[PDB]
This record gives C-alpha cells, sequence and structure tokens, in this order.
C-alpha cells in the first residue's frame, strides 16, 4: 500500500496493488487491467528479464574478459557470423530449426504450466519425472528439479525479498539489452567502447553527436 | 536597553529581552526572529568574531616584523617550510575535527564535552559557544563584561579585516602603509577623492592586485571583488 | 529483379526523366538573376529534384520501362529481394496508427457511455479523458487481444436489436 | 474562464484544431523529410 | 478595502479576486483566473514567473556590468553563442537535453505537489519539503516552500507580519523584474545593445537618446 | 553512537552486545534484515580473517624481499609472483586450490545452514560447538576466558587488515613499488607524496 511507487505523489491504479514483485504501481497506459491479462504480463515479464539477464550477461562478461587479455571473443553483434565462416560450422538454417524444435517442447509444457500451474505435474505423464515439475502455485517460479539449491525456501519473506532481486535485475538487464542494440546500431561499437568513449569526452561523446539518434535533416 | 544602535528607536520584538551579549537591538532584516536561527547565528558571529580578530592582529604583526611582504599576496609569497599540498590536508583534517567537534556541541550541548582518549577527562558544563574549563584557564573580570568586550572587539574586528582587504584591492599597500598615505593626505586619499561618479561620467580607480598571480606551476585568479561594481 | 523489373540504379529511362527535369528548371533559371529571390528559389527546387532522384536510385527502388519507381505488395516476394519498406513496414505502420486511433475512440465512447449524459460527451469531449485515452491507445494490440481473449471485446448477438427479418 | 474552455472542448473547435495540429505536423514532416515514397528505416 | 489597479471602478474588480492573496489589486479585466483551479494554477505560474524573471534580470544586468568593466563576459543576447564558441567540445544538444532532464526532475517534484500539496514531502525528502501553504487557505504545499532548504534563513519562520512584508516584497520585484525583461527584449530588437549600454547612453544624452530616436518603435521617424 | 558521539544507533544494532565491534555503524542499514545481518556477520568474519591473513602474508614476503632473508622466491613483487616457478604451474595450483577450498567451505557452509549439525569428522573426532561463526577450532584453549574481549580484538584487527589490504591495492594501481617501498617513500618527505600528488586518485589535478 504505502511502499514506494514510481511517481511519488501519484496513487498507484487499483489494478496493481502491491503483491507481485517489483510492484512500483508503474501503468500508465492501464495495459494490465484484466487479471488474466495481468497475469499473462507477469510471466511474460519474468522470461522477457531471465532472457535478458542471460544475453546481457553472455556479452557483458565476454567482452569484460576480451578488454582484460584473457578469452578473446568477438563482438556480439559478429559473434553469429563468426561461427558462421568456422570449418565445421553447422547451417543456419539447421542450428535454428533444431533450437527452435527443442524450444517448441519446453516452451508448450511451460504454457500448459501457466494455464494450470500442477498441470505438468499429473501421474504418469512423464518416467516418473513429473512429480518434481509440481510448482510453487504461482506461474513462473516452479521449484523442484529448478532452484536445485533451495535458495529463498527458508521462509516466505525471504522468498519475495529474492523476487524483488530478480525482477529488478531483470528490469535493468532488459533495458540494458535495449541499450546494446540502440548502442550499436547508432555507433559500429561495442558497449565497453561506447563507455570507454563517453567518459573521455562527455559532452562531446554520446547519443547527441552518434548522427543517428538525432536526424541530419532537422539541424 | 538604553544601550542602543539607533538612540531613541525600539528594539525589535525577537531582540527584547535579548540575553546575548552585545546585543543592541540590530536586526532590521529580522534574521534573528526565528529563536534556533537567533542561536545559530549567535555562533557564528562568536566564531566570525575570533577568527577576525585572529586574522587582523596575525596581518598587523606580520606587516610590522616584515613591511617587504604584502599580506594580500603572502599566499604565494612567503616560501613554505613544508609543501602547500601536505599542509593544506593536515589543517582540513585537523579543521573538519575540531570544525565538527563544535558545530556538534551547538547542535547538542553535551554531547561533545567528553575526551575521546583520556576518559577521566571531561569539559564541565557551560553555555554554547562558551566552552571554558581547559579553554579558560585565566579570566581576568567577570564574565559578561569581559563576553561584552570579545563580541565588541570582534565585531570591530571584522569590520577591520574588510578594510584591510579593500584598501589592499584599492591601493595595494598594507594597513599601515595605506594609513600613512592617507595621513600624509587626509583630503586626496579618502574614497571620495579617488572615485565619483555622476550622470554622465563615472571615476573608478584601478586595480591595485594583479588579474592572475602565478602559483607553483598553474595560475590562480585573485584579482578584485566586484570591480565593475566599484564607485 | 522481381516481374521484369529493373533497378531504378541501372534504369536508362530513370536517369533520363532526371536529367529533364533539371534541364527545364534550368532553363526557367536562366531567365532570372544570381542572387535574385526566384533565382534561390529554382535553385533550391533544382537541389531538392536531385536528391530526390538520387535516393529513390539508392534506396533500391524498382523501375519499369517507362522509368518510374514500382512498389512491391507481396510478402515474401518484398522480404525476400529486400523490398519490404514499400508496403509491408508501411502497412505494419499504418495498421498500428489506424489501430490506435480506433482504440482511443471506442475507449472514450464506452467510458462516457456510463456518464448520466452522453450524448453531451460527445458534443462536448471531456479534454483530460480524451487525452489520457488517447495515451492509452498506443497499447492498443495488447489491450485488444486481451479483450478478444477475454470476450469482453464483443457483444452479445442476442442482445443487439435486428430487423424482423 | 470555465466556460470558455467549455466551448472550447465543443466538437467543431475541438475538431478543427486536431485537424490543424495533424496537417501542422505532416507538413513539418514533409518539411523536413520530403519525398518519403518508402519507409526506408 | 484595500487598493485597486484602478481607483474607483469596483465594477471591474472581479469577485474572486477578495484581497486574500498576496499581490492582489483586483486586476483581471479579461477574467483569465476566473475559475479556482485556474486562479490556482495561475498563482503558482506568476510566482514562479516572477522568481525566474528575477534571476535572469539579475544575471542579465550583472553581466551587462561586467562586460562594460572589460571583463571577457559577453552579453546576455550573444553569451549562449559566445560560451559555444569558447568551448568547441561542448556538443549544443548534449546541453540542452542535460537542461531538459534536470530541469525536468525538478519541476516534476513541483508539479506532483501541485497536484498534491503535501506529497513531497516524504520518502527521499525530509518534511521539510512538504511546504507551508498560503493561497486558498492551504497550509501546505503551493509556491511557498518553507523548511531548512528553501528557507535556510527563517525569514518566514516567526512574526507573520515579517511574512507577510516579505511576501509582497517578492511578489512586487517579480512583477517588476517580468516587466524589466520585456524592456529588455524590446529595447535590444529595437537598438541592438543591452540594458546598461542604453541606460549610459540616455543618461549620457537624455533628449535624443529616446524610443523615438531608435528608429525602430517610430518607423518614419 | 559509538562510531560518532553525534550519531543514534540504527536500533537493529542497539539490542544486539553479542556482536564483535559493535559500535552502531550502520548508515546504509544494510543489516536491518536480521537474516541479512547474520549472513553479514559471517561475511565479515570470512573476509577480515582472510585479509589478516592475506595481509601478514604480503607484508612478511616484501620484508623478506626489502631486508633479504627469504631466497629467489621471496626476491619479488607480491603481484609478480607469477613470473617464479613453483613444484606445479598455476593451473594445477588453482584447481586444487578449488577442490579443497570447496570441500572446506562446504563444510562451513553445512554449519552455517544448522549449526552445530556438522562437527563431527568421518573418523568420529569431536569438538565442543560454541557459538556460529566460531566453531571452536582452539587448541590452546584462548576462549576459555574473557572471550568477548578476544573476539574484540578479532574483530578489530581484521577491519584493519581488510582496510590495509584495501589500501596496499588502491596504492599499486596508483604507485610504483612494493607497499614497504611506498611507506619509505611518503615518510622521505612526507608533505608531497600522499596520493594527492600521485596523479591518479584527483585526477583532476594534471589530468
Ligand atoms: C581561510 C581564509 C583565507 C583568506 C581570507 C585568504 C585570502 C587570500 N588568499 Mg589564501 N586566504 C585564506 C586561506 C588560505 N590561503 C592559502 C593559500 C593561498 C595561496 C597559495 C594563494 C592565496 C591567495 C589568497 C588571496 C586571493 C585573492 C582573491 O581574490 O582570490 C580569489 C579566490 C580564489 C581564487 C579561490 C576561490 C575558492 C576558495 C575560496 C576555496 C587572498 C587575499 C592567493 C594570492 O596570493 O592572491 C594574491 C594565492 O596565490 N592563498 C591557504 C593554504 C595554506 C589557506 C589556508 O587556510
Ligand atoms: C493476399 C494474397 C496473396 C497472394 C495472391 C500471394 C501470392 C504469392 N505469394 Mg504470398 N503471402 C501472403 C499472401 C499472398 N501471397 C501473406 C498474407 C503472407 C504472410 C504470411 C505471404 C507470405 C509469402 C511468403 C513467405 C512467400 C510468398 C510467396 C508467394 C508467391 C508464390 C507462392 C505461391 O503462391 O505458391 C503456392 C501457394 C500455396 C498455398 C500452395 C505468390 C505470387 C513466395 C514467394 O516469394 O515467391 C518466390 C514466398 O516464399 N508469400
Ligand atoms: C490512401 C491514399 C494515399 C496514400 C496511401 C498516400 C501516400 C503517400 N503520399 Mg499522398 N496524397 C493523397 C493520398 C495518398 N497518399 C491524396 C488524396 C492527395 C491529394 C491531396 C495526396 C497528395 C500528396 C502529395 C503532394 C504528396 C504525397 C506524398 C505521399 C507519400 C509521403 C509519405 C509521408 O508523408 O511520409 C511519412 C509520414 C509519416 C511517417 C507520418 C506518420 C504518422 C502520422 C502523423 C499518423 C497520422 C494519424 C492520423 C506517401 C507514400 C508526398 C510524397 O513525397 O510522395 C512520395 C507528397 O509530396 N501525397
Ligand atoms: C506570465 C506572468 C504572470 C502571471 C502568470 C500572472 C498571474 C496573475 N496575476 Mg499578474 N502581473 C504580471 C504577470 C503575471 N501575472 C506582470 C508582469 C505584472 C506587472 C504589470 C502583473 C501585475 C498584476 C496585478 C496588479 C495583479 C495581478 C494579478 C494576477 C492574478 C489574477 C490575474 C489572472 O488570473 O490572470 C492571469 C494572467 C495570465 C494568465 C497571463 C496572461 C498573459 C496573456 C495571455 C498574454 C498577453 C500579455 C501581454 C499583454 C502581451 C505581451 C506578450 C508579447 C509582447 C510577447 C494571477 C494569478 C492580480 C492579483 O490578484 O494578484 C494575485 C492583480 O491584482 N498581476
Ligand atoms: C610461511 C610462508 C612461506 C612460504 C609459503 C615459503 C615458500 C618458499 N620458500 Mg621460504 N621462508 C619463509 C617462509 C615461507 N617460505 C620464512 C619466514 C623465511 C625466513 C626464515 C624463509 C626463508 C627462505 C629461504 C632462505 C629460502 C626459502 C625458499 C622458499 C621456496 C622453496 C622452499 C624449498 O623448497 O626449500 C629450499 C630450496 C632450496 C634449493 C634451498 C618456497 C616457494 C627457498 C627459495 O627461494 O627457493 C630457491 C630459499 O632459498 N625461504
Ligand atoms: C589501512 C590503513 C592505511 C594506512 C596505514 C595507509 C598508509 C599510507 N597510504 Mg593508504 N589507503 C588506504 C589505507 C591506508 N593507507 C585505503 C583503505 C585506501 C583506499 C582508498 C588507500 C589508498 C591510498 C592511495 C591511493 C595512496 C595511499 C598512500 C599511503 C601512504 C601515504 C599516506 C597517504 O597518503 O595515505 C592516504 C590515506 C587514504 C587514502 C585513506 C586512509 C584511510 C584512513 C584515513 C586510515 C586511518 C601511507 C604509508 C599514498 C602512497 O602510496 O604514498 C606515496 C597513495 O598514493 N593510500
Ligand atoms: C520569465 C521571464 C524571464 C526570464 C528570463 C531568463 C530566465 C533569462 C535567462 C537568460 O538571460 C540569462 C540570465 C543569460 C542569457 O545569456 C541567456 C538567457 C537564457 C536569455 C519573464 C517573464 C515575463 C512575463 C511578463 C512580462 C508577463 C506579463 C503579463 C501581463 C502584463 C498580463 C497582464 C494581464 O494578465 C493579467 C495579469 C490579467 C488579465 O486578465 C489581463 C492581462 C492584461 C492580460
Ligand atoms: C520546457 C517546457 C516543456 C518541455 C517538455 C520536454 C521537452 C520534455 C523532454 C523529453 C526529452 C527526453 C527530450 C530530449 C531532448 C534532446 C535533444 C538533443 C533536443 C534537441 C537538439 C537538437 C534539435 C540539435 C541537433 C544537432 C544537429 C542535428 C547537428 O547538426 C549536430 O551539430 C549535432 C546537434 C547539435 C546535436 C513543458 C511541456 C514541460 C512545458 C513548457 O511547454 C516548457
Ligand atoms: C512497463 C510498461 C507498462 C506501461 O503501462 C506502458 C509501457 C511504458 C510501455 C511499459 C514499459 C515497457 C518497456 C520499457 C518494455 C521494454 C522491454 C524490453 C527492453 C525488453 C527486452 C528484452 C530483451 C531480451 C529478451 C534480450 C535477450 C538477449 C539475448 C538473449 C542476447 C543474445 C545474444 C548473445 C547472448 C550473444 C550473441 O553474440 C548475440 C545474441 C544472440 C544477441
Ligand atoms: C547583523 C546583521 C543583521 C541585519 O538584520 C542585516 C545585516 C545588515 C545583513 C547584518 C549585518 C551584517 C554584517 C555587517 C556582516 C559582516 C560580517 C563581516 C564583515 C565578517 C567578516 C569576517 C572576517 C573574517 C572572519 C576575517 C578573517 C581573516 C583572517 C582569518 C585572516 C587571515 C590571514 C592572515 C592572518 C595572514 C595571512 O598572510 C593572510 C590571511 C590568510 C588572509
Ligand atoms: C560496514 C559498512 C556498512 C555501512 O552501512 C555501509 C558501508 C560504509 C558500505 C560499510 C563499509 C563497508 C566496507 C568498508 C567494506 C570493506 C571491506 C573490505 C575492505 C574487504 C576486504 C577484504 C580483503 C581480502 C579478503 C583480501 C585478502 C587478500 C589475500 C588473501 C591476499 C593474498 C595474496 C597473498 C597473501 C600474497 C600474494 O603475493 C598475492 C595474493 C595471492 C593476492
Ligand atoms: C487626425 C489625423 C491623425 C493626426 C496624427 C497622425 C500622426 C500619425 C503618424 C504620422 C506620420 C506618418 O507620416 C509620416 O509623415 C512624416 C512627416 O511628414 C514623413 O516624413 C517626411 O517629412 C519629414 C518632415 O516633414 C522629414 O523630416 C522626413 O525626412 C520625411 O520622410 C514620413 O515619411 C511619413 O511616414
Amino acid at each position: 500500500a504505502t511502499r514506494p511507487l514510481w511517481q511519488p505523489g501519484v496513487e498507484a491504479p487499483k489494478h496493481l496493488d502491491g503483491t507481485m514483485p517489483g510492484d512500483f504501481g508503474f501503468d500508465p497506459l492501464n495495459l494490465g487491467v484484466n487479471k488474466e491479462a495481468l497475469n499473462w504480463y507477469r510471466n511474460a515479464e519474468l522470461q522477457n528479464g531471465r532472457w535478458a539477464m542471460l544475453g546481457v550477461a553472455g556479452i557483458v562478461i565476454p567482452a569484460e574478459l576480451t578488454r582484460v587479455g584473457v578469452l578473446n571473443v568477438p563482438e556480439w553483434a559478429e559473434a553469429g557470423k563468426v561461427y558462421a565462416e568456422s570449418e565445421n560450422a553447422i547451417p543456419f538454417a539447421s542450428l535454428l530449426m533444431v533450437q527452435l524444435f527443442l524450444f517448441n517442447f519446453v516452451e508448450i509444457k511451460r504454457w500448459e504450466d501457466i494455464k494450470k500451474p500442477g498441470s505438468q505435474a499429473e501421474p504418469g505423464s512423464f518416467l516418473g519425472f513429473e512429480s518434481g515439475f509440481k510448482g510453487t502455485g504461482i506461474s513462473g517460479y516452479p521449484g523442484g528439479a529448478f532452484n536445485p539449491f533451495g535458495l529463498g525456501n527458508s521462509s516466505k519473506e525471504a522468498m519475495d525479498d529474492l523476487k524483488w532481486r530478480e525482477i529488478r535485475n531483470g528490469r535493468l538487464a532488459m533495458v540494458a539489452f535495449l541499450g546494446f542494440l540502440s548502442q550499436h546500431a547508432a555507433t559500429g561499437k561495442g558497449p565497453l567502447d561506447n563507455l570507454a568513449d563517453h567518459l573521455a569526452d562527455p559532452w562531446g561523446a554520446n547519443f547527441c553527436s552518434n548522427g543517428v539518434s538525432i536526424p541530419s535533416a532537422l539541424g | 536597553a538604553r544601550a542602543n544602535w539607533l538612540p531613541g528607536s525600539d528594539f525589535p520584538a525577537h531582540l527584547e529581552n535579548c540575553k546575548l551579549p552585545g546585543c543592541y537591538g540590530f536586526d532590521p532584516l529580522g534574521l534573528g526572529a526565528n529563536e534556533e536561527r537567533l542561536a545559530w547565528f549567535a555562533e557564528s558571529e562568536r566564531v566570525h568574531c575570533r577568527w577576525a580578530m585572529l586574522g587582523v592582529a596575525g596581518i598587523l604583526v606580520q606587516e610590522i616584523v616584515k613591511p617587504d611582504v604584502f599580506w594580500y599576496t603572502s599566499g604565494a609569497t612567503v616560501e613554505l617550510p613544508f609543501d602547500i599540498t601536505g599542509l593544506l590536508a593536515f589543517e582540513l583534517f585537523v579543521m573538519h575535527w575540531v570544525e565538527s567537534r563544535r558545530g556538534y556541541d551547538i547542535k547538542k550541548p553535551g554531547s561533545m564535552d567528553q575526551d575521546p582518549i583520556f576518559s577521566n577527562f571531561k569539559l564541565p558544563a557551560h553555555e554554547p559557544g562558551y566552552p571554558g574549563g581547559i579553554f579558560a584557564p585565566f579570566v581576568p573580570g567577570s564574565l559578561e563584561e569581559l563576553k561584552v568586550k570579545e563580541i565588541k572587539n570582534g565585531r570591530l574586528a571584522m569590520l577591520a579585516f574588510i578594510g584591510f582587504t579593500m584598501a589592499a584591492q584599492v591601493t595595494g599597500k598594507n594597513p599601515l602603509a595605506a594609513l600613512r598615505e592617507h595621513l600624509d593626505n587626509p583630503l586626496g586619499t579618502t574614497i571620495f577623492s579617488k572615485a565619483v561618479v555622476v550622470p554622465g561620467q563615472a571615476v573608478v580607480p584601478p586595480c591595485a592586485i594583479p588579474d592572475t598571480i602565478e602559483f607553483q606551476g598553474i595560475t590562480i585568479p585573485a584579482g578584485c571583488f566586484l570591480h565593475s561594481l566599484w564607485p | 529483379d522481381v516481374a521484369g523489373l529493373t533497378p531504378c540504379s541501372e534504369s536508362k529511362a530513370f536517369a533520363k526523366r532526371k536529367k529533364n527535369e533539371v534541364k527545364a528548371l534550368n532553363k526557367r533559371l536562366k531567365n532570372y538573376e544570381a542572387d535574385s529571390a526566384p533565382a534561390l528559389a529554382l535553385k533550391a527546387t533544382i537541389a531538392r529534384t536531385e536528391a530526390r532522384f538520387d535516393k529513390y536510385a539508392k534506396q533500391g527502388l524498382l523501375c519499369g520501362t517507362d522509368g518510374l519507381p514500382h512498389l512491391i505488395a507481396d510478402p515474401g516476394l518484398a522480404l525476400r529481394y529486400g523490398h519490404a519498406g514499400d508496403v509491408f513496414i508501411p502497412t505494419i505502420g499504418f495498421i498500428y496508427f489506424a489501430g490506435w486511433l480506433g482504440y482511443a475512440g471506442s475507449k472514450y465512447l464506452q467510458a462516457v457511455a456510463a456518464t448520466a449524459k452522453p450524448i453531451e460527451k460527445e458534443i462536448i469531449i471531456d479534454v483530460p479523458l480524451a487525452w489520457k485515452l488517447l495515451w492509452e491507445g498506443f497499447g492498443w494490440p495488447l489491450r485488444a487481444f486481451a479483450e478478444y481473449k477475454n470476450g469482453s471485446l464483443m457483444e452479445d448477438d442476442a442482445k443487439i436489436t435486428v430487423s424482423p427479418r | 474562464m470555465k466556460d470558455f474552455t467549455t466551448y472550447l472542448s465543443t466538437a467543431p473547435v475541438l475538431t478543427l484544431l486536431s485537424v490543424t495540429v495533424v496537417a501542422g505536423l505532416l507538413i513539418e514532416i514533409n518539411r523536413f523529410f520530403p519525398d518519403a515514397l518508402i519507409a526506408a528505416f | 478595502v484595500r487598493e485597486l489597479w484602478f481607483p474607483g471602478n469596483k465594477e471591474v474588480v472581479p469577485d474572486y479576486l477578495d484581497g486574500s492573496l498576496v499581490g492582489d489589486h483586483g486586476f483581471d479585466p479579461l477574467g483569465l483566473g476566473s475559475s479556482p483551479e485556474q486562479l490556482s494554477w495561475n498563482v503558482h505560474a506568476e510566482i514562479f514567473h516572477g522568481r525566474l524573471a528575477m534571476t535572469g534580470v539579475a544575471g542579465i544586468l550583472l553581466t551587462s556590468l561586467l562586460h562594460k568593466g572589460g571583463a571577457d563576459v559577453p552579453e546576455w543576447f550573444e553569451a549562449g553563442r559566445v560560451y559555444l564558441d569558447r568551448n568547441p567540445n561542448v556538443d549544443f544538444g548534449a546541453l540542452l537535453f542535460s537542461t531538459i532532464v534536470m530541469s525536468g526532475f525538478v519541476e516534476f517534484k513541483r508539479l506532483n505537489d501541485i497536484r498534491n500539496p503535501g506529497s513531497q514531502g516524504s520518502g527521499i525528502l525530509p518534511e521539510d519539503f512538504k511546504g507551508v501553504g498560503g493561497p486558498q487557505g492551504r497550509t501546505v504545499g503551493g509556491p511557498y516552500v518553507g523548511g531548512r532548504y528553501f528557507d535556510p534563513m527563517g525569514l518566514c519562520r516567526g512574526s507573520p507580519e515579517q511574512t507577510l512584508k516579505y511576501k509582497w516584497n517578492e511578489i512586487r520585484n517579480g512583477r517588476l523584474a517580468m516587466m524589466a525583461f520585456l524592456g529588455f527584449a524590446a529595447q535590444y530588437a529595437a537598438t541592438g545593445k543591452g540594458p546598461i549600454d542604453n541606460l549610459v547612453d540616455h543618461v549620457a544624452d537624455p533628449f535624443h537618446t529616446t524610443f523615438v530616436h531608435n528608429g525602430v518603435s517610430v518607423p518614419f521617424i | 553512537a559509538g562510531w560518532d558521539l553525534s550519531a543514534e544507533v540504527p536500533a537493529h544494532l542497539a539490542g544486539r552486545k553479542d556482536l564483535a565491534g559493535n559500535y552502531g555503524f550502520d548508515p546504509l542499514n544494510l543489516g536491518k534484515n536480521p537474516e541479512a545481518l547474520k549472513w553479514y556477520q559471517q561475511a565479515e568474519l570470512q573476509n577480515g580473517r582472510w585479509a589478516m591473513l592475506g595481509v601478514a602474508g604480503i607484508l612478511v614476503q616484501e620484508l623478506l624481499h626489502s631486508t633479504g632473508l627469504g631466497g629467489k622466491a621471496a626476491d619479488v613483487y607480491w603481484f609478480d609472483a607469477g613470473n617464479n616457478t613453483f613444484w606445479a604451474p598455476k593451473e594445477t595450483l588453482i584447481a586444487i586450490s578449488f577442490l579443497m577450498f570447496n570441500w572446506a567451505e562446504l563444510n562451513r557452509m553445512q554449519d552455517y545452514i544448522k549449526p552445530g549439525s556438522n562437527v563431527t569428522d568421518p573418523f568420529g573426532n569431536k569438538i565442543k560447538y560454541v557459538e556460529l561463526g566460531y566453531p571452536g577450532f582452539d587448541p590452546l584453549s584462548f576462549s576459555k576466558n574473557n572471550f568477548d574481549e578476544w573476539k574484540l580484538k578479532e574483530i578489530k584487527n581484521a577491519r584493519l587488515a581488510m582496510l590495509a589490504f584495501l589500501g596496499i591495492v588502491a596504492q599499486h594501481n596508483a604507485q610504483p613499488g612494493s607497499p614497504l617501498e611506498q611507506l619509505g617513500a611518503h615518510l622521505a618527505n612526507p608533505w608531497k607524496n600522499h596520493f594527492i600528488n600521485n596523479g591518479v586518485s584527483p585526477f583532476l589535478t594534471d589530468n
């Protein structure tokens, strides 16, 4: 209720209240008015945040190591093409189809979990592994096989805090990936290169001087 | 009371029943209307009084002992036994400690009255802005008259320091040097004799301080205080 | 080449058209001074014409036998030959903006329909409410899909008036 | 003042202002980005 | 009752202007503040405009005085271009974006205070940023924000008479500064010189240096 | 209030007298959550003890490298230990360290999850448990008396060692030579050599 809001002084919408992690009453477009739609958007936000976290990690950590000298990998925008010209390189179409085939199975199963959390725990569904496919009651947080170390299982408040940390990190990584895309499209350089170039001359090296963000027609 | 900064006037409401030393009912802007602000300003005035007294006395003694050294440019023309960087750092650290203790003592009376190293020694109870104890081992006379003397001398010292800096920026000489110059020609050495403005013309005395001063390897501004606003 | 069309970059008719237009503009310009207002206006028109032709040739547009750009309106055909910006992308852009305006109007009408006097709200628009709904209409695809999957985007046929056959 | 703002919120006034704003925005888009035959992004 | 912007004539004085507001003289011939919320918004805008005009006029006057004395301080009508010239490493768009962002943060804080009088005096801010109210009988928020940061000297804390006197001083000086900025713009557009330049040229030669001799106000002359 | 006579104890540290070196220092309120404070106490003990061992090792190695006592192995900077050659390469030593540390750290984590549980070795040997962060490895029985004073000494020395290691790393990244050499270079004047003139910390001064 009285938790911090995105815009101090503005009352949070009634459709948001304060139970979902990362609930800051931010919904100027009123996209989550419907309960079913809000649940689907919550699951989508969790999935997008986790994938963005994995991608941003795989883009920043290797780049940071490469800058130091240990572990030499190409820039993220050229990583796909670098592997294409390899000797025993798998065809792009075949690789994409294999990835999509595996993702079809896992994503469809997760989809059924979203409609009904205890769906995948149906006895006899698998070869005895369905017992570990029962969620925690909320779609998007499946214990059992996942979460093997049992982090946050000490109490309900401990799990809530970890959920907030996860949602904030996911949102930060999502915004970071969008920034990576825009930065590479505007400037054909890596994220670390952009950061180093900006600190050298912040007033002369930023989005206002890349020649893409601000159209040249206006000036 | 009968001692008023404007005889025949009336003390302001907030300055009535004012027990502060040297309180002559002077507050046209009402800066001391608030009680808390009045105490804070009293502490600020006392510290300014003491600092100005020390500065004026030091400048006068330096000029008497060393008349060939300009007090205005002494910061860059004295030849320091140590280094300017180390000296500034040491002064900043010790000043931070003492000033923080004093300010916190003002915010909370008896919070900063105990010796942190020697637990047996403690400053006795006192009034804000007047430590005492080890700070006042000799008191020649009553505390009230001495307090009034301190406040009056401090105010005079502040005015003296402002006069010193203005005379140095206008004449470029030391305090006693400017006084001697004024004594040799009172009708020609006053501010009214060097500056005058009329609807059509304005005479502004030239700056006696260089535009910039070179210290070590860098350059320091050090010019005139609002020369464009000079009469 | 898609349907016997030649790229405007290698089209002779396209270059001839540009040359003729610039020639006509210069012929008109010859009857003026060098720094007068009509001369500057004609020079600006010439520059704009040259820039337009160069941009059309550089953008990869397809020109026919007549030397004029032609648009490919077919997904797949335009996607594999690099012509998605001819009709595909403009289709997406339109659909989005059109749906935005339509959804904003629908939401405003449904919101004022619950007021005690809706006709007056229709002739005298509520500027703050209209502004808020116009802003909310930008998320029209998500809202429309949610309402459709929710069943609230439609009215029951048994509740809509109909003619006596 | 309330009546004046209510009059400015009428269907004809709002329609003309909206059309004028949209036309002005389109005119300036075409002034700074002229001859946009295709969506070249 | 109180002094009016036009002696006598109580018909032109609006009813909503009862004299409770600071600087109220019954001036509103066009009825731009007839509505209550419109009047509150206009009060906020007027005080903000006055403070902004005072700051701008003070800066312009000081820069013009420094320019006359020989300092490397350009005129107000060319200060931006001059600064951009001496600093070729500062992008204009970057400076504009930074100014807009910082001003947007503070302006959003003030805006939320306008929407909710006492909503910014908590969270990431102490109770000092809650406001003291004043206009429309409010006791919180408004253009008058007390506290220990927007009033460190505490001039409005203690004796309501002093507070009223200072408020009147502020509004009168703000209106005067607004008119002064308008005059600065008109004088620069007519003569092409700064404020101090116009003042000294006029004092040097009173007659022959009026608005009629600038060649812009009176075209045929 | 212990760390600042003008400050107030952040409440969550007022009723905690069993914590070593409790001076009410937590301006960021990081230890407000009891579980967070419980984890932070163990983290502080681990970091402090490791910092004490590391700082002592760096200081002893540099002392032997400067004065001259250790062989060719000691005659080298602490950050240049990679140039030396030992019985096993860097990769082998790193892998061995990872395995041994995995074993020891997992034992410590098991104890943290349930204090007093993992206290018996595979051969049946047992020890007496005395608080979480203090397993009881006291072969000299020094904790029989004045346990609070001893742990206070440990926490203060640990914090000092942590600060010392941070300073050593910063000096190495800003000044050349070993920590003892930096101390000597300072003591040489010492009004000129003091991070202000190093040309790295101020940055704004002489680029
Ligand atoms: C933008 C600055 C500004 C604003 C927002 C206000 C706002 C207000 N004034 Mg104020 N005033 C101003 C400037 C301003 N004033 C200046 C510069 C003067 C000195 C001449 C005065 C002198 C004055 C007096 C004597 C009184 C007020 C009063 C009021 C209040 C009631 C009037 C009202 O509701 O109409 C709102 C006003 C506006 C919405 C501004 C409209 C501006 C129009 C639309 C533009 C035309 C202005 C100008 C003629 C053209 C020049 C522009 C061009 C050269 C670029 C109100 C809160 C009365 C009061 O009760 O005080 C509380 C009152 O007695 N004002
Ligand atoms: C805010 C303002 C000026 C601010 C200026 C600034 C910040 C200047 C900034 C800078 O200069 C510096 C410092 C340095 C330079 O190098 C750069 C710039 C950037 C240029 C003036 C407002 C100026 C505002 C003015 C003059 C307003 C006048 C309004 C009037 C007279 C209205 C009267 C009536 O509205 C009533 C009250 C009642 C109605 O019913 C009837 C009528 C008659 C309509
Ligand atoms: C909330 C709201 C509500 C209201 O009402 C309205 C509004 C305002 C609208 C809103 C907002 C929204 C937003 C902001 C959104 C965004 C999102 C994002 C950004 C996402 C991303 C997301 C993102 C993501 C997933 C990403 C991911 C990534 C990845 C995987 C990566 C990958 C990779 C790698 C590793 C490497 C290589 O070499 C390359 C690649 C291949 C590339
Ligand atoms: C009360 C009131 C109230 C009402 O109501 C209003 C009004 C009017 C506002 C008011 C008044 C006010 C005033 C008058 C003020 C002033 C002050 C001052 C002057 C200060 C100074 C002050 C001053 C000061 C401190 C000073 C100090 C000084 C010094 C330290 C010095 C030092 C030095 C020396 C030794 C030597 C060397 O070689 C140099 C130097 C370094 C330089
Ligand atoms: C309390 C609080 C609370 C509030 O509220 C807030 C705040 C303020 C944030 C806070 C504070 C904090 C802090 C200060 C922290 C810090 C820490 C540290 C420094 C650690 C270290 C730590 C450190 C450490 C572990 C270290 C260790 C070391 C070592 C092992 C070493 C090793 C080594 C050696 C021997 C030798 C060779 O040749 C090299 C090497 C191999 C390298
Ligand atoms: C009752 C009717 C209204 C009465 C008041 C009308 C006054 C309004 C402005 C009148 C001025 C405009 O008309 C203006 O007349 C003056 C004066 O002759 C002309 O000025 C001309 O004659 C004057 C002197 O006679 C010369 O110094 C000048 O060089 C020449 O240009 C202007 O070229 C014309 O623009």
